[PDB]
């Protein structure tokens, strides 16, 4: 019979297990025999305390580098305010050592863990590319709890070198099966930020992860958008418990918070899943998340049922990760067919937006051709438009099966007159639907002001298979 | 105003 860990703070790790069912069902994976042995995870952040008493036994120098100072040692820089504690807190969530009388345990407490020191300095395109592309035939899973500013007025994503690093990773990384990139969806809730305005979370090559509070609510910092895939627990109000992990200066903390704590927990659960089937591709892993995640008892006002009967929300994606279900379904999973891509240029002429614009188009989804798609994965609406105040726009897209995705909600702080320049808004909400038929795009002015602009390009890009 | 934030 499985014996659960004896670490002193393990009883406070409410999100791992318990009899209440408000947990990620991690103990059920442990009891099936999966604890992370043989899997390598790298934390891309401000450094990792490699000599920490709850990390030293799992530390892997092959998964580590210091891009800020150009050396192999990722030790954080010590300061009076402990500014560089962030990466060490994230690492302990994944792979803190078990049964050693220190702090708590990681989700994958027998995995190997490294860190890339890259946030303690100016974060250029080259700095990002060198970190995402580190040792891609040794590191299996990359975790990133950082991104563009969450001020509610920024539109930004990976530049050329960083985008090239994503494509190289999913194509040639992990022996051709593809690197796994896990991303925190953002902390911009108080600013009414949208995570579709962040190109890292909006990318098809990352698994974007949101947060839920202990009592099952949408936290104050949460950002809603259609590109989010799933959810893990994190912090909420001061009556709700928080995350337990390793802290700087060889300490233990019980107050790790925010979107930053959600992505590491997802990375650990994905590490358990890879141990259960090391042949899973980067796309296999997203299929498993979609099928096994759990909406039950997460509170939101926008839960909707999509074309294949699955519940989906802009705050939570397909719901909470379920580690026991992930490892069980992985063991006999059949690899998906190669990915197809069908490009449909919608507009014949530019269209004035005015107060409201609706664009309807019936598509065949490349019928008769080698890239015919009957089983959708991701879909993008790539839009070029001008407008006088960007944050007054709201944008929706409806699939032929009737699923309505919010591509952009109103952003009160976004005063920009710069519009969108071929920006690829992405939705996960129509996964496994047939994309043949009528699609509808809606753009509307949500304010009483007399705003003006023009839509000049709309490309619908479909990804998926025909089996 | 950093390009990227924790
Ligand atoms: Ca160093
Ligand atoms: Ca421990
Ligand atoms: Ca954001
Ligand atoms: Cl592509
Ligand atoms: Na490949
Ligand atoms: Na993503
Ligand atoms: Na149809």
């Amino acid at each position: 019979v499985y014996q659960e860990p004896t670490d002193p703070k393990f009883p406070q790790q409410w999100y791992l297990s318990g009899v209440t069912q408000r947990d990620l069902n991690v103990k059920a994976a442990w009891a099936q025999g999966y604890t992370g042995h043989g899997i390598v995870v790298s934390i891309l952040d401000d450094g990792i305390e490699k000599n920490h008493p709850d990390l030293a036994g799992n530390y892997d120098p092959g998964a580590s580098f210091d891009v800020n100072d150009q050396d192999p040692d990722p030790q954080p820089r010590y300061t009076q305010m402990n500014d560089n504690r962030h990466g060490t807190r994230c690492a302990g969530e994944v792979a803190a050592v078990a049964n050693n009388g220190v702090c708590g345990v990681g989700v994958a407490y027998n995995a190997r863990i490294g860190g890339v020191r890259m946030l303690d300095g100016e974060v250029t395109d080259a700095v990002e590319a060198r970190s995402l592309g580190l040792n891609p035939n040794h590191i299996h899973i990359y975790s990133a709890s950082w991104g563009p500013e969450d001020d509610g007025k920024t539109v930004d994503g990976p530049a050329r070198l960083a985008e090239e690093a994503f494509f190289r990773g999913v194509s040639q990384g992990r022996g051709g099966l593809g690197s796994i990139f896990v991303w925190a969806s953002g902390n911009g809730g108080r600013e009414h930020d949208s995570c579709n305005c962040d190109g890292y979370t909006n990318s098809i090559y990352t698994l974007s992860i949101s947060s839920a509070t202990q009592f099952g609510n949408v936290p104050w910092y949460s950002e809603a958008c259609s590109s989010t895939l799933a959810t893990t627990y994190s912090s909420g109000n001061q009556n709700e418990k928080q995350i337990v992990t390793t802290d700087l200066r060889q300490k233990c903390t019980e107050s790790h918070t925010g979107t930053s704590a959600s992505a590491p927990l997802a990375a650990g659960i994905i590490a358990l899943t890879l141990e259960a089937n090391k042949n899973l591709t980067w796309r296999d892993m997203q299929h498993l998340v979609v099928q096994t995640s759990k909406p039950a008892h997460l509170n939101a006002n926008d839960w909707a049922t999509n074309g294949v009967g699955r519940k989906v929300s802009h705050s939570y994606g397909y719901g909470l990760l379920d580690a026991g279900a992930m490892v069980a379904l992985a063991q006999n999973w059949t690899t998906v067919a190669p990915q197809r891509k069908c490009i449909i240029d919608i507009l014949t002429e530019p269209k004035d937006i005015g107060k409201r614009l609706e664009v309807r188009k019936t598509v065949t989804a490349c019928l008769g051709e080698p890239n015919h798609i009957t089983r959708l994965e991701h879909a993008q609406a790539r839009l070029t438009l001008s407008y006088n105040r960007r944050g007054d726009l709201a944008i929706h897209l409806v699939s032929p099966m009737g699923t309505r995705s919010t591509l952009l909600a109103a952003r009160p702080h976004d005063y920009s007159a710069d519009g969108f320049n071929d920006w690829a808004f992405m939705t996960t909400h129509s996964w496994d639907e047939d994309p043949s038929g009528e699609w509808v795009l809606e753009i509307e002015n949500t304010s009483e002001a007399n705003n003006y602009g023009t839509l000049t390009k709309f490309t619908l890009v479909l990804y998926g298979t025909a089996s | 105003r950093r390009r990227r934030k924790r």
